[PDB]
């Protein structure tokens, strides 16, 4: 079942998952005091 | 330098001949209008630069003259007598389908015409057929004989030369399996040849174009069989009585079905018509302008030996794919050899793994019967062409002693002192000329008692018709005998 | 190569296989449907992995 | 006995290995199918299939 490629030919055999950042959503810094209401980003879930 | 003194004076100059200009070969053919040689006119080539500008690029001379020069390295002084095409000529236009979006890697070879004009592309896991024709049509060599034009999936390839020798195109895949190089899913490239043909140009002007210039080799390059015909008549002249001859021969060819190459064939014993099969891959003139050269460019200092065999009769710069059914059938191949033919075969058989060049057999004359109407083999060859031309030019150099000398017909005594001669004496030393030859330009005479006769004008002619110092030479020689077939008839016992 | 050193030259032929090519074997028979071989022609078979399809 | 006669090959077990018991065949008298001549007479020319390639 494995097939020999080529030369010049990858993007073909896989999809070349792209890369990604996205920070939006300010990330939870202790250094900083929030109010009731203020949502932070923490390990990627939104409190 | 110390070189001041002035007795050595160097020349140091890389562009220098030294061995005269030698074996005068001539090719014709049709050119385009890009050229700036003047149709109609035989000039002189010297080099494979200059011929692109001077005969068009991409026209069946400018590759005619490109395989002469692939051949023919050095000893020949080519010649070229470009023509132009006739009027009415509907440049001939293939079509070439390709399609199947991708799927897989690989390349993706084809070959069109000659190995040199082969394109490879790398089509690659996922492509259109749009891009695949825009990378075919990039990649096409510009020296190619045709003008591409894609349509996406279509391409279109028109002849840049009018006439019947555009209907000889061909084009194969060489890699469907192939048994290595595997292609990426395509199509099957489809060949279909929707344009035609327009008769190609006639000229008969051989008697003008060249008047005196002894050629020692014609090639020819266009299939029309009555301009074939025209140059068969002038060799003819160029073989005659009245006046002084510039031996000469030509090389033509004639493609198509068994039926209509042997109705091709005439008793033109001028011309070696060279038979091609209907699947002929290459294009024709390439390998009929290759043998021509060969021929020409080893045997002009050996006027004996034949363009025959793995070792001489080899075309090396025609470069066709392997293949297991060999065009002619080996019926086909005899039926061919015995009506006049020459035949071309591969020279590897290799199944499918790469090119092979072509080689020729029987490197022979259309001569089968004699004038009368008998068959004889005389003139079958073309080796016995050329070694008649020699050996009537050497005893032409020889005979020049008597011309000029005085002769006795009557009362035969040379008196003391002068430097006459008579019959007698002349036929003894002629005899003696022919005789220790023998070995090198005639064959181990018979009867030479009667093969050399020399009879004076006084009694050839009528009474009271003769002139003084006319003689009539009549000889009857015989080229020397080579190998040929052998037959052997292996059998093992018990 | 431009970048090399010396003058000799060495040119690899592109693939292996050289000292056969003298030895066809032609092996005959049946095959079935699911095959993607044109039936009633010969063709080579170079290596094992590719059989089956 | 009867099939090494009329030019027929025959493959038999290597080893001696009882029932059961894997084994591999192995082939006596490379021969070919080849026992009469032309006109019939009897001849022993192409039996050997080495005869056959050394002929070629």
């Amino acid at each position: 079942k494995l097939r020999p490629l080529q030369v010049g030919g990858v993007p073909g055999c896989a999809n070349i998952p792209g890369g990604e950042d996205c920070q939006c959503w300010p990330e939870w810094t202790a250094d900083n005091g929030y109010f009731f209401g203020d949502v932070v980003q923490q390990g990627g879930v939104l409190y | 330098d110390a070189l001041s003194d002035g007795f050595v004076r160097l020349c140091i100059d890389p562009s220098l001949n030294f061995f005269g200009e030698g074996c005068k070969i001539l090719v014709e053919g049709q050119m385009t209008d890009d050229g700036s040689a003047t149709p109609d006119a035989v000039t002189c080539v010297t080099s494979e630069l200059d011929i692109i500008e001077r005969f068009g690029q991409g026209s069946v001379l400018t590759e005619s003259l490109r395989k002469v020069f692939c051949t023919c390295k050095s000893g020949v002084s080519v010649y070229a007598l470009p023509r132009e095409d006739a009027a009415a000529g509907v440049k001939a236009v293939y079509t070439l389908t390709i399609a199947g979006p991708a799927t897989t890697d690989g390349r993706v070879q084809l070959y069109m015409g000659e190995a040199e004009y082969a394109v490879d592309i790398g089509v690659d896991a996922g492509d259109t057929a749009t891009d695949i024709a825009a990378a075919i049509v990039a990649a096409i060599s510009p020296d190619f004989p045709y003008a591409a034009t894609a349509a996406a999936g279509v391409i279109t390839l028109t002849a840049r030369n009018a006439g019947t020798i555009g209907n000889h195109l061909s084009v194969i895949y060489t890699n469907l399996g192939s048994c290595t190089s595997v292609t990426p899913e395509g199509v099957t490239v489809t060949f279909a040849q929707t344009t035609a043909g327009s008769v190609n140009p006639t000229p008969n002007d051989y008697a003008t174009v060249v008047n005196e210039c002894c050629f020692a080799v014609y090639v020819l390059s266009s299939d029309d069989t009555d301009w074939q015909e025209n140059l068969r008549d002038w060799i003819r002249s160029a073989w005659d009585c009245s006046k002084p001859q510039c031996f000469g021969h030509g090389y033509v060819f004639n493609k198509g079905t068994l039926g209509q190459v042997l109705a091709d064939g005439d008793n033109s014993a001028e011309l070696s018509r060279l038979a091609l099969p209907t699947t002929y891959p290459v294009l024709p003139y390439l390998t009929n302008a290759a043998y021509g050269a060969l021929s020409a460019c080893s045997t002009c200092n050996n006027p004996e030996l034949n363009i025959q065999g793995q070792t001489f009769g080899l075309l090396s710069c025609i470069n066709m794919p392997e293949s297991c059914t060999p065009g002619w059938t080996f019926g086909e191949v005899t039926q061919l050899q015995a009506n006049g033919f020459v035949v071309s075969g591969p020279s590897t058989t290799s199944g499918q793994g790469n090119y092979t060049s072509p080689y020729i057999y029987n490197d022979v004359t259309n001569y089968l019967r004699d004038e009368k109407n008998r068959p004889n083999a005389t003139f079958r060859d073309a080796s016995s062409r050329r070694l008649a031309a020699a050996t009537g030019v050497a005893l032409a150099e020889f005979l020049q002693q008597f011309n000029g000398l005085a002769v006795f017909t009557k009362n035969t005594n040379i008196r003391t002192g002068i430097i006459g001669t008579n019959p007698r004496l002349m036929l003894g030393k002629i005899r003696k000329w022919a005789q220790d030859n023998v070995g090198t330009l005639f064959s181990e005479f018979d009867n030479i008692n009667e093969d050399i006769q020399l009879l004076t004008d006084f009694e050839v002619q009528p009474k009271c018709v003769g002139q003084p110092g006319i003689f009539h030479l009549n000889m009857r020689y015989r080229p020397p005998v080579r190998g040929a077939r052998i037959n052997v008839n292996m059998a093992p016992a018990l």
